[PDB]
């Protein structure tokens, strides 16, 4: 027999090395819970998985943007609620003032409240705000804007929608001359009669603006629901590609563990083999 | 407003155009507005503002004239229409009252529109900041016409106190002080202010100043129309002496 080299020992060690490397790879899949931990495992799977991970993180952010957008729209419609009730109060005062049983003093007493209500309309228009941004002054109107309001409701570059909000002060409501800066007066029965029609037009403009904001709000609710649906589907897709099946992977770990033990036992047997011919000397 | 010769000046202007050609940039916007705002003293800006004010003034004058023509036509058409159910006198009185109401409402609407146009013209002429160009005869004529139209429309809308500053500005253009209707309007407006102070029990200094202004301008209007040492002037002196 040959004693200078042991070919059987070389084969057993070589098989042991392969089994040990495979055992390490099974540990990495079980310890982290991911099927792919290095680019060498599955390059296209890693590429698609990381793209879906960018999409998944985007879809939550886009959904959070959509909720924040609905907060802004809801905030704007809250302010217009007070404007609507003030014009309704002015409208009912105009009906009373137009009656002929009143004198000049009574109509001036009505105009006293009218001045306060007009000032409150202007104050609401000036001070309505979301995150230090004025909403009812006209900055986001369609005609001659100073700013544009875009809601980014997608996870990609150009997925954004525009929202317009129009001017909601006394001049924009027809209740004040926008060149002379004089406003409605109920101090005369004839002027009180003309205001009844003016209040109706102002109520129409407020009513149209609330319907616009209601439309924007309903649309963002539909998009928010779809964004939640898209996130669920994308995460299911990313999980199937990237996450390892623990039960299946534990079977692989046990197969390689037993293979390492069998090869180790054989290596020991191979090392004692050469000693047999030592009794011939 | 203004129509827009030395060899040195021509050379300077040529070098300025040559400099502007090198730095040609239609997308340039000056972050500092002062240098750009210097354009408000230029001739081109003055001409543009003058033309805008002229357009607004013609719009207002046209509005007034069309209202007058419409009122004449409405009266004629209402007079020439057959009334087969009208047999009592009180029905005719009621019809005349209805026609008067329609005419009055139309007149007030047209006056309000024309006043809007005149106010826009006033604002347009206000932003001409060149004292030299504000001295041109054409500027004075347009300014006097716009001020006069605004004053008459504002008086017709029963906004008497608002006319006082405009009338005071008016009587300082050229020799507009020599026109007696301006002083008549001023006397009426100051009388309104004095009556307002009286009815509200306001400060006595305000009442005295308004009464003095009204008397001065009434006397000036009387002197300008009927002449000094006239029966009208003597009667007006008697009234002023009794009032003060």
């Amino acid at each position: 027999m040959i004693i200078n080299h042991n070919v059987s020992a070389i084969f057993a060690h070589r098989t042991l090395k392969s089994n040990d490397a495979n055992l390490s790879k099974d540990i990495e899949k079980l310890s982290s819970g991911m099927r792919i931990n290095k680019a060498g495992d599955d390059a296209s799977g890693l590429a698609v998985s990381e793209k879906m991970r960018t999409q998944i993180a985007g879809l939550r952010r886009a959904e959070q943007n959509t909720e924040d957008g609905m907060s802004l729209i809801q905030t704007a419609e809250g302010y217009l609620q007070e404007t609507h009730e003030i014009v309704q109060r002015v409208r009912v005062l105009a009906v009373q003032a137009a009656n002929g049983i009143y004198s000049e003093e009574d109509r001036q007493q009505i105009q006293v409240e009218v001045s306060q209500l007009v000032d409150e309309i202007d104050r609401i228009a000036s001070q309505a705000e979301f995150n230090k941004m004025k909403l009812l002054t006209g900055a986001f109107a369609r005609l001659n804007p100073t700013a544009s309001m875009w809601f980014h409701i997608g996870a990609n570059m150009h997925q954004r929608e525009r929202v317009y909000i129009e001017t909601m002060n006394t001049a924009a409501l027809g209740l004040r001359n926008p060149t002379v800066l004089t406003f409605i007066s109920l101090s005369t029965a004839g002027k009180a009669n003309s205001v009844i029609g003016l209040c109706d037009d102002a109520l129409r403009v407020i009513s149209k603006q609330r319907a616009d904001l209601g439309a924007y709000y309903n649309r963002m609710e539909h998009a928010a629901k779809g964004l939640m649906n898209a996130y669920e589907n994308t995460q299911a897709s990313e999980s199937r590609i990237r996450d390892t099946d623990m039960a299946e992977q534990m079977t692989s770990f046990t197969r390689y563990q037993i293979l390492t033990q069998a090869a180790t036992s054989m290596l020991a047997q191979a090392n004692m083999k050469s000693q047999s011919v030592m009794r011939l000397l | 407003l203004v129509p827009e010769l030395t060899e040195d000046q021509k050379k300077k202007k040529k070098e300025i155009m040559e400099q502007e050609s090198l730095w040609k940039n239609p997308d340039f916007k000056g972050y500092n507005k002062t240098f750009q705002e210097l354009h408000q003293l230029s001739k081109t800006f003055a001409n543009n503002q003058f033309r805008l004010a002229l357009s607004n003034y013609q719009s207002g004058v046209n509005t007034i004239m069309k209202n007058r023509d419409w009122v004449e036509q409405y009266r004629k058409e209402e007079a020439e229409k057959k009334r087969l159910d009208e047999k009592w006198y009180w029905q005719k009185v009621d019809r005349k009252a209805r026609e008067e109401r329609v005419v009055y409402r139309e007149k007030m609407k047209a006056k309000q529109d024309a006043l809007n146009y005149f106010s826009k013209a006033i604002n347009h002429l206000d932003e001409i900041k060149n004292p030299d160009l504000r001295e041109r005869p054409e500027f004075k004529r347009l300014l006097s016409d716009v001020y006069r139209s605004w004053i008459m429309a504002e008086y017709d809308l029963q906004n008497l106190p608002q006319t006082i500053p405009i009338l005071e500005l008016y009587i300082e253009i050229d020799d507009n002080e020599k026109e007696y209707p301006a002083h008549k309007y001023l006397a009426s407006a100051y009388s309104f202010e004095e009556n307002m102070i009286k009815k509200t029990k306001g400060p006595d200094d305000m009442l005295f100043k308004y009464r003095y202004k009204k008397n001065v301008h009434l006397l000036r209007a009387t002197e300008l129309k009927y002449g000094k040492d006239s029966p009208e002037y003597k009667h007006i002196v008697n009234v002023i002496n009794r009032d003060e």
